[PDB]
């Protein structure tokens, strides 16, 4: 399929787990690029 | 002397460093006691299809 976030079932296998405990509330993505102009 | 001391701090988070664990050689088609990893249990171990 092209855009639409498709209907059907998966599952998601386990990837890791980590002992961190730390104060955690916010995220942000990182995404690869030049500034004024580029190719994706 | 050269002196090494080995201190430690405990008791605020998931505990993570500790001394290495038993093994011992498995057998078959009798009633044992097992302690899988986490599962303590007795009974007769086969195979498995």
């Amino acid at each position: 399929l092209v855009r639409d976030l498709p209907q059907g079932f998966s599952a998601l296998e386990p990837l890791v787990d980590l002992p961190i405990g730390i104060n955690i509330t916010r995220f942000q993505t990182l995404l690869a690029l030049s500034s004024s102009g580029w190719t994706a | 002397y050269r002196v090494v001391v080995l201190s430690f701090e405990l008791l605020h988070a998931p505990a993570t460093v500790c001394g290495p664990k038993k093994s011992t050689n498995l057998v078959k088609n009798k009633c044992v006691n097992f302690n899988f990893n986490g599962l303590t249990g007795t009974g007769v171990l086969t195979e498995s299809n």
